């Protein structure tokens, strides 16, 4: 498995686009309430700028995250290798493939 | 081919006076079109989103 650094880097990323996207949705109701706030019924109005807020504050931290992720990169630089031992583990495994075959009370 | 063009020359015309009775019931309407076209807005965005 990779390490964890990658792994978590992975996760911060996936939470960028959910983030995204949630800040799509969020443009989806607020422009869906717009529309009958100019239909002219003021019983919504307060949860106009509950919306706008948080909107607007999906939209900001969500780039601040990835312009930090960006950052990580800058600093991150700096810090078939597998066949040079490759050979080597085959090699352990066909012995104990042999031991098997030598010992014939572990073959059940 | 269908006429040697020289067809359209200037002309002058007076400016029709105005009043109340258009320009409101002109602006109104408009007012009802753009009001239309924020509908439209509205539901052709929620589509796409």
């Amino acid at each position: 498995m990779q390490p964890p650094y990658i792994q978590e880097r992975l996760k911060s990323l996936n939470d960028i686009e959910t983030q995204l996207c949630s800040m799509l949705q969020e443009a989806s109701q607020v422009t869906f309430i717009f529309g009958e706030l100019k239909r002219g019924n003021e019983s919504v109005k307060p949860q106009f700028e509950n919306h706008v807020k948080q909107f607007y504050e999906r939209l900001d931290k969500s780039t601040t995250q990835l312009r930090k992720e960006i950052q990580l990169l800058d600093e991150n630089v700096g810090t078939n290798k597998k066949a040079l031992g490759q050979d080597t583990e085959k090699m352990e495994e066909q012995l104990d493939l042999l031991s098997a075959i030598l010992d014939p009370s572990k073959s059940k | 081919k269908v006429v040697k063009p020289s067809s359209l020359n200037s002309d002058k015309i007076p400016y029709v006076a105005p009043t109340k009775k258009e320009y409101i019931e002109l602006d109104i309407l408009n007012k009802g079109w753009k009001l239309q076209s924020l509908n439209e807005s509205k539901d052709l965005l929620r589509a796409s989103f």
